[PDB]
């Protein structure tokens, strides 16, 4: 289980440590979207920081059920529940929460459990799956993982009004790979002296 | 003597005198774990014992009670799952909220499109009320289930005018509606006795969640989903939430319900209302 | 030696020499009633023997061939029934008509709304072609089923221009479309050899109906209903209808199709196209 980077921005490149956590704060409106990212591990994005992502670059086709674990680093007096959903391919990011309930979602509470394990099921029109990218190969798109405020993030007097959640990702027992391949990440432009 | 009386269906026998051929003309007579998952859904609601309404789990229709000749449809996975409705916000001036079932789910999901294509309807429901507050807050909610909840009006306040509730009041939808007179429940019936119906108290110093398993309660095996609303859901705070300044002022309430064992019959063209 | 070759799934064994550890590097080797009712529907189509395509009845997906972890939905009654599409009209200048499946049923009925809510798709189909004429008429039709029927263009007629068929041509809907070059089937393939695929002749002096039971034919157990069209339906008159003046000039053609053993998976939000 290695740290998945959900927060990756163009303003975080100067301070790379801000990239491992995404904030959670009290909201004025209920049902606001917090984080959304694609579930394809071998694709440019959040999944490149995962040891699974770097080992899925050496292999083209991959099939199996993944898992994405979240961890709440906030205080002990912080209470709230957030919806964590997975949308099968063919849609965009769900506009509101009423469209994100129709997928496979889990309800997870801060004040009770400090960690949640979301199991992304294997839904595919093929036994295996190649690495999806822009243009013509996007037909392998895995889905979209979203995180929604369900109730709110409630804080008492004296505790901080902000909180940070760390994302963690791994693979299940049935995850397999094949068709070994060169990797895109490493680049040698000059002789090593 | 064949029994044409009205008690024939019961398993209890009485001693009753009859001077005629019809048994209904006789006298009265002397008497002798877990991780709840609908299909793909999960909630956190804890723990252990939850309220089964009237001690019966939602089940299918027995072959003895069903007069419909056609074979009903049972979309197990696509129908029965947790549906999260719109969130509310608790305020110090708040009164209550009431939802009608199965009004809220007619516009949502596959369950909504099958209720439109099909004439009859049968299902059980699972109600989950969701509220979160810190250990410095305080308050109490009452979550009740009232079979056949009528909405009465104020008769203009003089009592001499005949007024009926509009369609928007009796068919709220997934957005619910607010009660203007919680004490009489806008039915003319007291709130103090509301706990006779299945209920759970949400007390902010004990439990943050409530769960009520509601079976299918009707005089007929199958019913129409669009016309007839079975039971209401009342969330009425008995004790107002009170918090000192500086804490979180917005305390939301979320209602996540799921159908259980839904049977549909009488396929036809799409009918909205 | 574990078999990594491409023939491992077959039940036929060959004698093949291999000098390496991988079996795919080996040599080629030497070789060794009725009254059809879907749920509630009836047709009249007669009689006795009808064409089963490739000698296989539509069935569910075996547990060995299904990689989907989720449990599929099987709305037996609401999905599988006869659906009557729009009627055509035969004319002496007519050429042909082609329908794409399951394009026609995506907008119709419960089957259409489930294909929108669900990602994957599997079903078998039952095609019924309907044509009526008196004993004084004459003519012949050819009803064929072509798995993976591509639509080629004329390349502008010079052949040097690259042109692709529009979305309205490749996704006709329940209204079908007409062929501008029946001889090449607009695929570049002859009409004379069209009977290699499952076919039935409708001859006005013999039979007024045609029925083709089509199984699910794809390289994958489940497929997407919106993107991928499985097979086409071609009704091309080989012999033009000819009738003397005074008879009925309008001879309609009706296509009534039904799905068989439809499984849906991957529930999601509504997606039109």
């Amino acid at each position: 289980e290695t740290i998945l980077e959900v927060n990756n921005l163009k303003t975080n490149e100067t301070t790379p440590m801000q990239r491992l956590c995404f904030p959670v704060s009290v909201q004025s409106k209920t049902g606001e979207l917090c984080a959304a990212f694609r579930a394809d591990p071998g694709r440019d994005g959040p999944w490149q920081s995962t040891i699974l992502g770097q080992l899925c670059r050496y292999y083209t086709q991959w099939s199996g059920s993944l898992e994405v674990t979240f961890m709440f680093a906030g205080s002990f007096m912080a209470t709230g529940k957030m919806l964590i959903a997975y949308t099968p391919p063919g849609g965009s990011v769900p506009a509101d929460r009423i469209t994100a309930m129709l997928g496979t979602h889990v309800i997870w509470d801060f004040g009770l459990q400090s960690s949640v394990t979301l199991v992304v099921p294997w839904i595919s029109n093929t036994h295996y799956r190649a690495h999806a990218r822009a243009g013509y190969f996007d037909y392998y798109t895995t889905g979209i993982i979203t995180i929604w405020y369900q109730t709110n993030y409630v804080v008492p007097i004296g505790a901080p009004t902000t909180a940070y959640i760390v994302a963690l990702a791994a693979a299940q027992d049935n995850f397999t790979m094949k068709l070994c391949k060169d990797t895109e990440d490493i680049e040698q432009t000059a002789n090593i002296q | 003597e064949n029994s044409n009386s009205a008690s024939e269906g019961s398993t209890i026998n009485y001693t009753t005198i009859n001077y005629y051929k019809d048994a209904y003309a006789a006298s009265a007579g002397r008497q002798d774990a877990q991780l709840t998952i609908g299909n793909s859904t999960i909630t956190t609601q804890e723990a252990a014992n939850i309220v089964i309404a009237y001690g019966e789990w939602p089940e299918y229709c027995p072959d003895t009670d069903a007069t419909a000749v056609d074979k009903p449809t049972r979309p197990d996975v696509s129908v029965n799952r947790f549906f999260t409705l719109d969130t509310k916000s608790w305020a110090k001036d708040s009164k209550g909220w009431y939802w009608k079932f199965p009004d809220v789910l007619t516009e949502v999901g596959v369950f909504g499109q099958n209720a439109q294509f099909h004439y009859l309807y049968r299902s059980g429901f699972c109600v989950h009320v969701q509220c979160n507050a810190s250990k410095f807050h305080q308050g109490a909610l009452l979550v009740a289930v009232l079979p056949e909840y009528v909405l009465g009006t104020i008769a203009g306040g003089t009592g001499n005018e005949n007024s009926h509730p509009p369609y928007a009041t009796t068919q709220p939808g997934q957005v619910g509606a607010v009660l203007t007179h919680p004490y009489v429940l806008d039915a003319g019936i007291p709130l103090s006795q509301l706990t006779v119906c299945p209920h759970q108290w949400i007390n902010l110093r004990t439990n943050n969640c409530a769960t009520i398993i509601v079976p299918y309660m009707n005089t007929v095996p199958f019913d129409s989903a669009l016309n007839h609303c079975n039971f209401g859901l009342l969330v009425i705070p008995v004790v107002p939430l009170d918090f000192n300044a500086g804490a979180t002022s917005e305390i939301p309430i979320t209602v996540t319900i799921a159908p259980m064992c839904a049977e549909f019959a009488g396929l036809r063209q799409a009918v909205k209302q």
